[PDB]
RNA sequence: GGCGCCCUGGAAUGGGUUCGCCCCGAGAGAGGGGCCCGUGCCUUGGAAAGCGUCGCGGUUCCGGCGGCGUCCGGUGAGCUCUCGCUGGCCCUUGAAAAUCCGGGGGAGAGGGUGUAAAUCUCGCGCCGGGCCGUACCCAUAUCCGCAGCAGGUCUCCAAG
RNA sequence: CCGAGGGGCUCUCGCUUCUGGCGCCAAGCGCCCGCCCGGCCGGGCGCGACCCGCUCCGGGGACAGUGCCAGGUGGGGAGU
C-alpha cells in the first residue's frame, strides 16, 4: 500500500515471523546465517592455527 | 575534565525570567469583538425564510473576524439556544454569512419569533 | 561593441552546468588514523552513472571507525571491479586492482587513476574515463615522488598521495562516432549550454573579432598574443606552431 | 564465579570503535580562544626587546610573600574606614581641638601616575611594579627610571594580587614612601635583596633580550639532525 | 491475474514454453502448497431509494399512494481507460524533501501466583477538526487584441 | 660488538586480506562510603584505553599576493 496507510494497519500485516521480518528476503537470511556462522568458525581455525604455531616454533 | 568531542559548543548558560517592574501599556485592553459585535442582524430574505422551517436553521450576518467557535457561542449566549453546527460563507458584498443549524430539541420558527421575524 | 560568445560563458546565467541529476561529487574518502597507519574494509554496493560523465561511479560502504555507524562514499569506479568486492584503502593495504593506498609504497611503473594532486586532496588527477598515471622514480629522502599524467606531462607530487589503483572504467569512450547531430544534442544537454557552436566568420564584427565582410575570410592572424584583452583572445591561442602536426609533440 | 567472563574490546585499527578518549589538544577551538593561545605562542617565537623583556624576570615567591606580608599594614583607606576616620577627627575636635593629634599616618600610594611623581621626585623607598600590563607602554619606562633615580624596585607576579591589596581590581604600580621606623628593619631587609637583582643588574637587564626559541615540533627534528651530525663522527 | 516464493524429486533420445523470446543441475518438466493484486462477481449497504410503465388521490407542505417491471445470453486484433508481463533504445540513465513504516539491537520495565500486574499496532465506545477559496463565462458575445474584432489562448470526455 | 648465567656499539613494531555476516552505549580487575556484627545490598572513582608537549593536521612560505608608483602592451572599450 501507500506510505500514510501503513500507520492504519497492524502489525501482522506489516512483517512476517521470522527474525528480519519485512526487511529481508528469507533466502538470503538463510545466507546471513550461514554466513556468520562459517567464517566466525574460521576465525577460530586461524586462531588456533596461529597459536600452535608459536609454540612448535 | 576531558573533552570526548572535537566540536567546541557553547555552553548553555542561564536564561531568567523577563519580570519587569512597570507594565507597558498599563490596561489589558477589552476586547471590541465580543458575542454583540459578532453577530450583526438576522439575514431574511426569501432564501433564509424558507430555510428557517425547512431546515431548522437561522441565518445572521456576521463580523467577518469571527470563525464558527465564536458565532456557535454567541448564539447559544444571546439567545439561550443550543446550535448543531455553523457554515459560513463570505458573501461579495464583503460581509460574512452564517448557518446555523440548531439542535433537534429547539425549533427555528418560533426562535424566530422570539428574535423578531 | 557588442560583448561576445566567449566573455558571456563566465557570467553563469544561462551557461551553469546541469547539475541536477548528477549523484554528488566523487571524491576519495578523507584520511585520518587508519589510511595513515593501516588499511580499512569496505565493501562496493553498487555501480552508478552520472549523467554528463563517462566515469561509472562505485559507491562503497565504510565502517566508521569512532561512531557505531556506516559511512557511504563515492570513488571513481575504477575497470574490473564488481559489486560485493572488499576494497581495502589505507597504507598497509595490499598492491591489488580497485584498492586505494599512498604512491610511496606502490613500486614503479605502477598504473594509477585518481590521484591527489597534494595531500589530503581526495583525488584530482587522471579521472576521466580511461585514463591512468604511471609513477616512477621515487625519491625516498625529501619525500616526492614523480608521475606520468594522461598529457604525458611528467609531474613531481608528494610522496604521501593518496591513490586508487587501476584504470578508470569505461574505456574507448571516444571510438564511436556520435555519428548525427542529435545524439550530439543530448551529449551536451547532460553537460552544460556549450553545443551549436557558430563560426566567428558567419557572424558580424559586432559579435566576433573575426565576422564581417562580403566574403566569409578572417582578414587578420588568426593567431593571437597571450595579454590580448578579454574578447580579443579569439581563434588560436598563443600558438607556439600552427598547420599539420609533423611529429608528436617534440617540444616540452 | 559461575559465569561472569573477561570480554575485552581489540581497539587496534579494523576492530571495536574506539573509546572516549581526551581529544583536549584536537578540538575545534573558538577564534577568541586560538587568538589567546597563538600570542602566548607568539612572545616566545619572536625576538622580543629588552624593554618589554625586563618583565618575565619577576620575584620568587617567597620574596614576594614576604612582600605582601610588608605591604598589609600599610593597606590604604576604604570608604567604609572613611566614614569613621572622619568621625573621630571630628568628635575629638569637638571636645578638644586638637593642634595636632596624628603627626604621621603612613599610607602606600597608588597608581602610575603617582608613582612616576614620587620617583622622579625620589620620596619613594621602594616600588613595587606589576608583570601584565596589556599595553605594556605604560609601564615600561619605569624600571629604566627607577635605575636613574636610583629608587628600588621590584617587579611581583600578577597585576591582579597588588590590586587587591588597594581594594581594587588591576592596580599597576604601588609605592613605599614613609614605612613606620620600628618596622623599617622589615623594609631594609628585603630591600638588598631586591636591588642585587634589579637595580644593580641593570648594564646586563638591558641587554637580554627576550623570545625567540623554535616550537617543540621544530626543535625536535633540530636535535635529531644533530644526532645524526653524531653518529656521523663516531 | 501475477510471482526471480516454498517442499518432494532429478532431467540428454535434452526438455519446457513465447506472437517475439526466453528458461534449466546455481534445479527443467511433473505433483502439492504459499503470498500479492484482487477496480471483476456474490453478499452487507439495498430497495426503503433510482428509473421505466400503468392507475388513483391531494388547492396548499406534497424528497404524494399503489400495481407490475428493473431478464437472459453471445462475441471481439473493435475503441477508450486501467493493471500486469516482457523486451527495445541511450557518449540521453530519465527529481528532491516532508511524512509514514519495518527490521537489528536489548538499556529497562512489570505482578509475583494456586492471584493479578506492566503493557496492547485487537474489538468496541467518547469528544473535537479552526482559517481561505467555491456563483458564472472558459469565448466566432463574459479573457487579450481601443469593439458582441474570421486573429490569439492550456486541457479532459467522446456514438452510427 | 662479543659471548658466561647474558649485556644492546644498532634496530625494526605488531597486533583488522579466501567469503555481499556481526560490531557503540565495558566486560573484568582494583578501591572507597552508606550497608550485613568479621556476611548483604545501594552508589562513586581509577586502570582497562601509556606519559609529556607551544601551532588542528598536512602542503606552501618571505615568495606568491596586496597597496602605491614607473614602463611596455592595449580598437577589448571611450571620445573625436
Ligand atoms: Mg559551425
Amino acid at each position: 500500500v501507500r506510505p500514510k496507510v501503513l500507520m492504519r494497519l497492524s502489525k501482522t500485516k506489516k512483517h512476517v515471523s521470522r527474525a528480519y521480518g519485512g526487511s529481508m528476503c528469507a533466502k538470503c537470511v538463510r545466507d546471513r546465517i550461514k554466513r556468520a556462522f562459517l567464517i566466525e568458525e574460521q576465525k577460530i581455525v586461524v586462531k588456533v592455527l596461529k597459536a600452535q604455531a608459536q609454540s612448535q616454533k | 575534565k576531558i573533552r570526548t568531542s572535537p566540536t567546541f559548543r557553547r555552553p548553555k548558560t542561564l536564561r531568567l525570567r523577563r519580570q519587569p517592574k512597570y507594565p507597558r501599556k498599563s490596561a489589558p485592553r477589552r476586547n471590541k469583538l465580543d458575542h454583540y459585535a459578532i453577530i450583526k442582524f438576522p439575514l431574511t430574505t426569501e432564501s433564509a425564510m424558507k430555510k428557517i422551517e425547512d431546515n431548522n436553521t437561522l441565518v445572521f450576518i456576521v463580523d467577518v473576524k469571527a470563525n464558527k467557535h465564536q458565532i456557535k457561542q454567541a448564539v447559544k449566549k444571546l439567545y439561550d439556544i443550543d446550535v448543531a453546527k455553523v457554515n459560513t460563507l463570505i458573501r461579495p458584498d464583503g460581509e460574512k454569512k452564517a448557518y446555523v443549524r440548531l439542535a433537534p430539541d429547539y425549533d427555528a420558527l418560533d426562535v424566530a419569533n422570539k428574535i423578531g421575524i | 561593441g557588442r560583448v561576445i560568445r566567449g566573455q558571456r560563458k563566465g557570467a553563469g546565467s544561462v551557461f551553469r552546468a546541469h547539475v541536477k541529476h548528477r549523484k554528488g561529487a566523487a571524491r576519495l574518502r578523507a584520511v585520518d588514523f587508519a589510511e595513515r597507519h593501516g588499511y580499512i574494509k569496505g565493501i562496493v554496493k553498487d555501480i552508478i552513472h552520472d549523467p554528463g560523465r563517462g566515469a561509472p561511479l562505485a559507491k562503497v560502504v565504510f565502517r566508521d571507525p569512532y561512531r557505531f555507524k556506516k559511512r557511504t562514499e563515492l570513488f571513481i569506479a575504477a575497470e574490473g571491479i564488481h559489486t560485493g568486492q572488499f576494497v581495502y584503502c589505507g597504507k598497509k593495504a595490499q598492491l591489488n586492482i580497485g584498492n586505494v593506498l599512498p604512491v610511496g609504497t606502490m613500486p614503479e611503473g605502477t598504473i594509477v587513476c585518481c590521484l591527489e594532486e597534494k595531500p589530503g586532496d581526495r583525488g584530482k588527477l587522471a579521472r576521466a574515463s580511461g585514463n591512468y598515471a604511471t609513477v616512477i622514480s621515487h625519491n625516498p629522502e625529501t619525500k616526492k615522488t614523480r608521475v606520468k599524467l594522461p598529457s604525458g606531462s611528467k609531474k613531481v607530487i608528494s610522496s604521501a598521495n593518496r591513490a586508487v589503483v587501476g584504470v578508470v572504467a569505461g574505456g574507448g569512450r571516444i571510438d564511436k562516432p556520435i555519428l548525427k547531430a542529435g545524439r550530439a544534442y543530448h551529449k551536451y544537454k547532460a553537460k552544460r549550454n556549450c553545443w551549436p557552436r557558430v563560426r566567428g566568420v558567419a557572424m558580424n564584427p559586432v559579435e566576433h573579432p573575426f565576422g564581417g565582410g562580403n566574403h566569409q575570410h578572417i582578414g587578420k592572424p588568426s593567431t593571437i598574443r597571450r595579454d590580448a584583452p578579454a574578447g580579443r583572445k579569439v581563434g588560436l591561442i598563443a600558438a607556439r606552431r600552427t598547420g599539420r602536426l609533423r611529429g608528436t609533440k617534440t617540444v616540452q | 564465579n559461575p559465569l561472569f567472563e573477561k570480554r575485552p574490546k581489540n581497539f587496534g585499527i579494523g576492530q571495536d570503535i574506539q573509546p572516549k578518549r581526551d581529544l583536549t589538544r584536537f578540538v575545534k577551538w573558538p577564534r577568541y580562544i586560538r587568538l589567546q593561545r597563538q600570542r602566548a605562542i607568539l612572545y616566545k617565537r619572536l625576538k622580543v626587546p629588552p624593554a618589554i623583556n625586563q618583565f618575565t624576570q619577576a620575584l620568587d615567591r617567597q620574596t614576594a610573600t614576604q612582600l605582601l606580608k610588608l605591604a598589609h599594614k600599610y593597606r590604604p583607606e576604604t570608604k567604609q574606614e572613611k566614614k569613621q576616620r572622619l568621625l573621630a577627627r571630628a568628635e575629638k575636635k569637638a571636645a578638644g581641638k586638637g593642634d595636632v593629634p596624628t603627626k604621621r599616618p603612613p599610607v602606600l600610594r597608588a597608581g602610575v601616575n603617582t608613582v612616576t611623581t614620587l620617583v622622579e621626585n625620589k620620596k619613594a623607598q621602594l616600588v613595587v611594579i606589576a608583570h601584565d600590563v596589556d599595553p605594556i607602554e605604560l609601564v615600561v619606562f619605569l624600571p629604566a627610571l627607577c635605575r636613574k633615580m636610583g629608587v628600588p624596585y621590584c617587579i611581583i607576579k600578577g597585576k591582579a594580587r597588588l590590586g587587591r591589596l588597594v581594594h581594587r581590581k588591576t592596580c599597576t604600580t604601588v609605592a613605599f614612601t614613609q614605612v613606620n621606623s620600628e618596622d623599617k628593619g622589615a623594609l631594609a631587609k628585603l630591600v638588598e635583596a631586591i636591588r642585587t637583582n634589579y637595580n644593580d643588574r641593570y648594564d646586563e637587564i638591558r641587554r637580554h633580550w627576550g623570545g625567540n626559541v623554535l616550537g617543540p615540533k621544530s626543535v625536535a627534528r633540530i636535535a635529531k639532525l644533530e644526532k645524526a651530525k653524531a653518529k656521523e663522527l663516531a
